């Protein structure tokens, strides 16, 4: 890490030790961040500490024993520290649910962010795609722990052009509390984990793939854009499911995107797990050696889109 | 023959929980209630039509192992009324609290699940989703199912058609339902499949696929016709016409499972040899 990066690292914790043991008493809710089908979020204030922070609330039904077993596999979240992880105060339970705290970040999930723009560019999911790459290597070397999630509504971003990652699989018996979930709309499973298990972190890599085409068209790419909408620039789950498995993996538009950024997806979406890239490839292809070169400003362009001040 | 419940009739109290179509909250009328605040809160004239002709059907249910429905009201929100059960659901005890229940009284269990679901089917009554869930057990003894039918709050409407988005929890959707490309996928035998995993949690006190932890994964195979039950997971205690019952409910095309009259027969004849 670099200097900028170092000096927020250490800021976080130092902000962090001002922050004993979580109790429910000491915290104001002050207003909702987003909810998803398992869990609601909510930016609070921490009263012994002033801190402001956002708490995730996830309420399971589950026997005691893995209920406390899933408080104490979230405490190594503590370790997780990278300018690419959102950061961790703690994790514990009451009234019924699971509290998950971490640092709050103001730009959103990059999915409510690609609601607010529509689409976003090819130069901005430049720098996001090396954050992404970078989380996911801190997290198979330093902690030899893989993602399981990725998609946009878990890669966060904030007001100081930071992207982060979270909520991935540290605690898999929360992993496997939330398989009795109902079902959602939509996918990122790679085919093989669809039919099979993980396949280390290739099967991450084609998640991020395919959030990087929703982001780049603006719409979930299963089925891929009809011939006319496309110009113009509901399946079931488990039709779905059997697309992503059985048919040939989704593709950006030949005309509106560079050829690097083409390659690269197309890379990331092969659906071999073996044949499909990895990290140490991805990380020196031609458009991530580009897009690292490019002095975007990032954090101007989120608060341009959500409409905050400069 | 115009069940509709006003406003300031239903004393609204603590938040209980949401599940696959709404929220509840134990309400007051005449007595404690169940007061489920469905998620279709802006019904089309067409969609609120065809409720209105469900809760008629399902305001004659009268059976010791149903739950009683009451009606429903619309003035705050679109809502539901039903009769309230002390006492936790067979998911609790199952798997939350655990509770320790003889292979007699296990069996019991399946046997007036088996008998209320035997009413239903008789007055042509399509559960959609049972599950341990919606089994209650009054009073540490009388088994009562509730979130019976009601196919109409449940998937949105277009304007004046109706296709079920897939929704509740996966882990009791028969393969064809699962699918969801069969023109009617919820039968009489999507219940019957439903109640064999229902049997498969009484019989391993466990839920299916303890050992997959992938929510699309299940999704997928059990749709494939790849994935089953492992019944090795059943008990040693457990009756062997107790299993082989369990499994032809289980049956991957829904044509070979059994239908109600017979499952429950086969319940009570192997009580008796007991
Ligand atoms: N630390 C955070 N700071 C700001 N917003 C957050 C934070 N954590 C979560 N959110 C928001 O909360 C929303 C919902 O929480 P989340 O539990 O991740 O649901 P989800 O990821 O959108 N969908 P799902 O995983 O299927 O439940 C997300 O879309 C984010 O906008
Ligand atoms: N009639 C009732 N009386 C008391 N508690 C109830 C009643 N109906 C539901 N509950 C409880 O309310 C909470 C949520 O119920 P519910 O919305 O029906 O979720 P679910 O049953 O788990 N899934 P589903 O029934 O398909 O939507 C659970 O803790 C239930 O045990
Ligand atoms: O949250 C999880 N899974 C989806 C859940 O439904 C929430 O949407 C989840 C599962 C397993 N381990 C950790 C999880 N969380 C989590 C992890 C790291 C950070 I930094 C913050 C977090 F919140
Ligand atoms: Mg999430
Ligand atoms: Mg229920």
């Amino acid at each position: 890490l670099d200097e900028q990066q170092r000096k927020r690292l250490e800021a976080f914790l130092t902000q962090k030790q001002k922050v004993g043991e979580l109790k429910d008493d000491d915290f104001e809710k002050i207003s909702e961040l987003g909810a998803g089908n398992g869990g609601v979020v909510f930016k609070v204030s921490h009263k012994p500490s002033g801190l402001v922070m956002a708490r995730k609330l996830i309420h399971l039904e589950i026997k005691p024993a893995i209920r406390n077993q899933i408080i104490r596999e979230l405490q190594v979240l503590h370790e997780c520290n990278s300018p690419y992880i959102v950061g961790f105060y703690g994790a514990f339970y009451s009234d019924g649910e699971i509290s998950i705290c971490m640092e709050h970040m103001d730009g959103g999930s990059l999915d409510q962010v690609l609601k607010k723009a529509g689409r976003i560019p090819e130069q901005i999911l430049g720098k996001v795609s090396i954050a992404v790459i970078k989380g996911l290597t801190y997290l198979r070397e330093k902690h030899k722990i893989m993602h399981r999630d990725v998609k946009p509504s878990n890669i966060l971003v904030n007001s100081r052009g930071e992207i982060k990652l979270c909520d991935f699989g540290v605690s898999g018996q929360l992993i496997d509390a939330m398989a009795n979930a109902f079902v959602g709309t939509r996918s990122y499973m790679s085919p093989e984990r669809l039919q099979g298990t993980h396949y280390s972190v290739q099967s991450d890599i084609w998640s991020m793939g395919l959030s990087l085409v929703e982001m780049a068209v603006g719409r979930y790419p299963i089925p891929p854009p009809d011939a006319k909408e496309l110009e113009l620039m509901p399946m079931a789950i488990f039709e779905l499911l059997d697309y992503i498995v059985n048919e040939p993996p989704p593709k950006l538009p030949s005309g509106v995107f560079s050829l690097e950024f083409q390659d690269f997806v197309n890379k990331c979406l092969i659906k071999n797990p073996a044949e499909r890239a990895d990290l140490k490839q991805l990380m020196v292809h031609a458009f991530i050696k580009r897009s690292d070169a490019e002095e975007v400003d990032f954090a101007g362009w989120l608060c341009s889109t959500i409409g905050l001040n400069q | 023959d115009d069940w509709e419940i006003p406003d300031g009739q239903i004393t609204v109290g603590q938040r209980i929980g949401s599940g696959s179509f709404g929220t509840v909250y134990k309400g007051k009328w005449h007595g404690d209630v169940a007061v489920k605040m469905l998620n279709v809160t802006a019904p089309t004239p067409q969609q609120l039509q065809a409720f209105k002709n469900e809760v008629g059907v399902l305001r004659k249910t009268r059976h010791v192992n149903i739950l009683l429905f009451m009606g429903y009201s619309t003035k705050p929100q679109l809502a539901i009324v039903t009769q309230w059960c002390e006492g936790s659901s067979l998911y609790h005890h199952l798997h939350i609290i655990e509770t320790k229940f003889e292979m007699i009284k296990l069996i019991d269990i399946a046997r007036q699940t088996a008998q209320g679901m035997d009413y239903l089917h008789a007055k042509s009554i399509i559960h959609r989703d049972l599950k341990s869930n919606n089994i209650f057990l009054h009073e540490d003894l009388t088994v009562k199912i509730g979130d019976f039918g009601l196919a109409t709050v449940k998937s949105r409407w277009s304007g004046s058609h109706q296709f079920e988005q897939l929704s509740g929890s996966i882990l009791w959707m028969a393969p064809e339902v699962i699918r969801m490309q069969d023109k009617n996928p919820y039968s009489f035998q999507s219940d019957v499949y439903a109640f064999g995993i229902v049997l498969y949690e009484l019989m391993t006190g466990q839920l299916p696929y303890s050992n997959i932890n992938n929510r699309d994964q299940i999704i997928f195979m059990v749709g494939r016709g790849y994935l089953s039950p492992d019944l090795s997971k059943v008990r040693s205690n457990c009756p062997k016409a107790m299993k082989r019952l369990m499994a032809e409910c289980l049956k991957k095309k829904r044509d070979e499972r059994p239908l109600f009259p017979q499952i429950l027969a086969s319940i009570e004849l192997l009580a008796r040899s007991l």
